[PDB]
């Protein structure tokens, strides 16, 4: 069955006579929702994706630079030119060199000195916005122990769709009302997504370039280092990858996957009211479940403190109530603590078929009690309604 | 003695390329400026390339830019002159000059080489 | 762009006579004007560089001479050697360096 | 000549008969050594090279992971086993995982999980240390103004030899005393090199290998991060490239160069003592230039106040004194000012020879006066001994 | 290394009769223990797992039980379509997911 | 319909390589944890390799270890078992298995490939 396992999981009731309850979903998580004579439902978000997401902008984190050229004045001759001042793939910087005789001016003194590189982006990482319009939920609706899928649904939540409807075979129907990143982008660094604040994308210090988009780069000084050499040169080097630096200024941002055109958020959660209204009890009209239950395997705690018990039931009488309780006397056999897999019913005819009970033991000793009369089944249990009335056995 | 001794010269159909070498003796290479000067039939001396010691800034004549390209590999004491798009007016003896140089293109002394032969039909 | 005219065209002399050849600059170039001989089948030699400094080996009867913008080329006497066709370059701040269109100093023809 | 447009540039004043004159060699730096009756020297640092460099440490600054294996066991069974966890080429993390019915395990609860990855290097930068004793700087010496080696000499220092002779032709000879790093390393990462201090490189926080030299990291879950995805999975994804970083690290760090086997340091200054007591004037026996003298271009200003003039020398008389001094008033020609080319001699005995003079003019107004008698240059010179004694031309 | 042992290693029998083939596990392995039908030129199918679940498909007369650390596999009438290599699979915690050394059911010879 | 079809089985030498495939269709491919299965002549089944629905973990029995490799392309739909170093004991029936899984290389219910034979003489 579904929920048990999950550390993450919260255990969410239902008042009598109730329409509504408020869950909370998040992802890894699983809301296991009870509900007086209704049956125990669990709610879990599988999947948050959002789609057809606009570039807004891309930065170059690594580059390469070819085709130098320098251009040199003498000192009163002026500015240096070079045509690759007006190329947008040219990176330029402007200096002062020391110029004479000995290198072909008659007048000794500063002089222009101008030197251009091809700019060439090897790797870049891009920033996308993301559109509320365009989000998806796939939510998981599960009968919480219901026997071996006509009992589960899946459900997709959508702004164009955040009122959704699940049918649950003899359980009825449920209703979702959810609400389905004003100041966040969608970045993209070589298969690694994340997701940061509009604010800092905007302000990161390295070659970019706007919109949709050989391309031109603004800012190319980031990743291009201009040294003078003793006013005798000016040298050009490229700076090198910085995608390490980019990752460690990362430093607590949120993460993501992809899908080929969706992205797949790994965090957030998701606000939701179930209508709990045409839930229904399947077997309130069937009788008691009369042969023998055994356990397949011993009891076992969960990480919530309930128990987990699963039965075999050896008999062929069609669709029968599961008799299923806790004692702390085997004498009255009052029963103490409740079911969370509320009102469990066998809907197999056929002998030997398997059932996954949940119990909610009371602090301390207690006996978990399956089946009626002398070939009833008890376990003892220590700690730290939901079960069908049935006349006296004993 | 300083030498160039060049080679890579041939015949090539109009729009075809070519790859022409200089190799460097006698001196260490990395010290001198490179240059490309050539002399079409019938016309004088044309300076039509460049390059830096170190080989980090290349400069061409309006004549030779875009299609030509200059280089060179300090290891192996070699210049290079990669030629594409070549037209019949690209047909010339090719002279590869060097000259000890201690700020980028400058040179007063310099050294040539035998001169390589590029015909273009 | 700096354009660098020589003159005359063609020099017909007899051995032993002088050569004068000219170089005019288009703009100031201060001295960094250098001399070219080329002979057939070889390679350009360079005979002066700084207008008037005598390159390694090239012999006395070259001299280099400047007034402004104009540039001169002096062989005092012929010897058989000499005719050959004189270039004059122009080495001022940045390439291109460029050449004059150059001189032919010949043999003259009997009368 | 050298030094003349040199930015950089120092000038040098020995005492009348002194024998030692203190000197301060810079990268890319002239220092002009001046004494009375001596000739004028040019000393310049051309390069500092420091080889046979042993290996301290490298570090991985771009690594890559492979062979991915995991291991878990359930939650009372005790802690997860790899072979992978004895070799030193795999990285490897333990931690806890939801185990249960639903994935393999009899109880619910968590279990131990280890995770392994085989660590791969793809590019690592070096640190050397630099012994004093293989340190190499090579000097040029040179007469200050020459008739043009013969006046010039190349000197290596090394500690194996500090003391050095430079024989200068006949300007007689000259002696350098120099004291040729106990908290550097010579740092190389991808063709670029620096001096970083002792201290800095031992604490940097990447995969690391000391000494010589499958090869064996340490610290490799520097480059590798271990997340734990809602304590239902442990994934292991490789840092990528961290150059950019470490060079954003390298904030005002000393550059250098290299020639295959050896390392070219471009800062520095080297502390030196010049013997000036076997250095001696050329041309004290000779007669003074009679012929006429010409300006071959304009006299330039250089950048330390100084006036370059560069004449030709009409004469064929010989070696012979060069008449060069600057005067207030043309009538009694007084001297004022001084030559820093001092006691300039014509050495060709061949006509229209050539020569580079440098005065250093008073403040105001003067005259460049080059030769004697009517024949005699004259040049107005403004401004923001050396010269040779003669008789009366005038 | 959990281990997995099968008995017997062959079970003649006629159709019609009750197959009941055994496996016991080395240590505890819970129910996580499954049963495959391997018949020649065919790829093994799975019958029971989680040690008493019917699989897709998987007729009623195939029954998984068990009793601490001994599995059962019974075939309450055998059809004659019934007749193959039997293997148990453990596959509990983690891989190695191991099989035992089956048990072939093969038809009785007339006496 | 839920499939697995195999291939790349094939007479091969001892010491040889060999490379078989696992194409599947009518599922989510990574969703499914994927598994090699093998049967030697006159044996029973053996259970050799596994690797997780992303890919990014794989096991491997002590007798192919470090000889053969699994490996899985979920845009392909295909897992692939690479064999090198292969011994006579090699030669069986492969079949690849696989599950919907959640957690590793744990499944329930699974699909098996029709079975590939790999022969080493």
């Amino acid at each position: 069955i579904r929920c048990i396992g999950v550390s993450n999981r919260d255990f969410v009731e239902g008042m009598s006579g109730g329409t509504w309850v408020d869950v909370v979903l998040e992802h890894g998580g699983c809301v296991t929702v009870m509900a007086q004579d209704k049956p125990t439902v669990d709610i879990e978000l599988v999947t948050t994706t959002v789609s057809n997401m606009a570039e807004v902008r891309s930065y170059c984190y690594e580059a390469s630079i070819s085709d130098m050229a320098s251009d040199s004045r003498c000192p009163t001759q002026g500015e240096a030119y070079l045509d690759k001042q007006s190329d947008t793939q040219y990176v330029c910087k402007r200096t002062l060199v020391d110029r004479g005789w000995g290198n072909g001016c008659g007048l000794f003194g500063k002089g222009s000195l101008v030197t251009c590189a091809k700019f060439a982006c090897s790797k870049k990482m891009t920033g996308k916005s993301i559109q509320p319009e365009n989000l998806e939920y796939r939510i998981m609706l599960s009968v919480h122990g219901s026997q071996h899928d006509e009992n589960r649904a899946k459900v997709e939540i959508t702004p164009n769709s955040p009122r959704a409807e699940a049918t649950l075979g003899g359980f009825g129907s449920l209703g979702l009302d959810c609400e389905p990143f004003s100041d966040l982008y969608y970045l993209t660094m070589n298969n690694k997504h994340w997701l940061v604040h509009k604010e800092w994308f905007h302000d990161i210090p390295l070659p970019w370039h706007a919109g949709a988009d050989t391309p031109h780069w603004n800012n190319k000084e980031a990743l291009v280092e201009f040294k003078d050499a003793h006013a005798k040169r000016q040298t050009v080097v490229v700076l090198g990858s910085q995608e390490g630096a980019v990752h460690t200024a990362l430093a607590g941002a949120l993460e993501a996957e992809m899908d080929g055109a969706k992205g797949r958020l790994s965090s957030g959660h998701l606000k939701c009211r179930l209508k709990m209204d045409k839930l229904r009890l399947k077997g309130v009209s069937y009788s008691l479940c009369t042969a023998a239950f055994t356990f397949t395997k011993i009891p076992a705690e969960t990480l919530h403190g309930t128990v987990t018990v699963e039965v075999q039931y050896a008999g062929t009488d069609g669709p029968c109530k599961v008799p299923a309780q806790m004692a702390v006397d085997m004498q009255t056999l009052t029963p103490v603590g409740r079911l969370i897999t509320a009102n469990p019913v066998i809907t197999e005819s056929t002998e030997n078929s398997k059932m996954m009970l949940e119990l909610d033991p009371p602090f301390g000793d207690s006996y978990i009690v399956i089946g009626v009369g002398e070939k009833k089944i008890t376990h003892h249990w220590h700690r730290s309604g939901g079960s069908w009335s049935h006349p006296q056995f004993e | 003695e300083v030498q160039l001794v060049e080679s890579g010269g041939g015949l090539v159909q109009p729009g075809g390329s070519l790859r022409l070498s200089c190799s460097a003796s006698g001196f260490t290479f990395s010290t001198y400026s490179m240059h490309w000067v050539r002399q079409a039939p019938g016309k004088g001396l044309e300076y039509v390339s460049a390059i830096t010691g170190e080989g980090d800034s290349a400069f061409y004549a309006d004549s030779v830019k875009g299609r030509f390209t200059i280089s060179r590999d300090n290891s192996k004491n070699t210049l290079y002159f990669e030629m594409n798009s070549l037209r019949p007016e690209d047909t010339a003896v090719y002279y590869c000059v060097g000259g000890y140089s201690n700020f980028y293109y400058y040179y007063t002394m310099d050294v040539w080489g035998q001169g390589t032969t590029v015909t273009v039909s | 762009e700096i354009v660098l005219t020589q003159s005359p065209a063609t020099l017909s002399l007899s051995p032993g006579e002088r050569a004068t050849l000219s170089c005019r600059a288009s703009q100031s170039i201060s001295t960094f004007l250098a001399w070219y001989q080329h002979k057939p089948g070889q390679a350009p030699r360079l005979l002066i560089y700084d207008a008037s400094t005598r390159a390694t080996g090239v012999p006395a009867r070259f001299s280099g001479s400047r007034s402004g913008t104009d540039f001169t080329l002096t062989i005092s006497t012929l010897e058989p050697e000499d005719f050959a066709v004189y270039y004059c370059q122009q080495r001022y701040n940045w390439p291109p360096y460029t050449f004059g269109q150059g001189t032919k100093v010949e043999i003259k023809a009997a009368a």
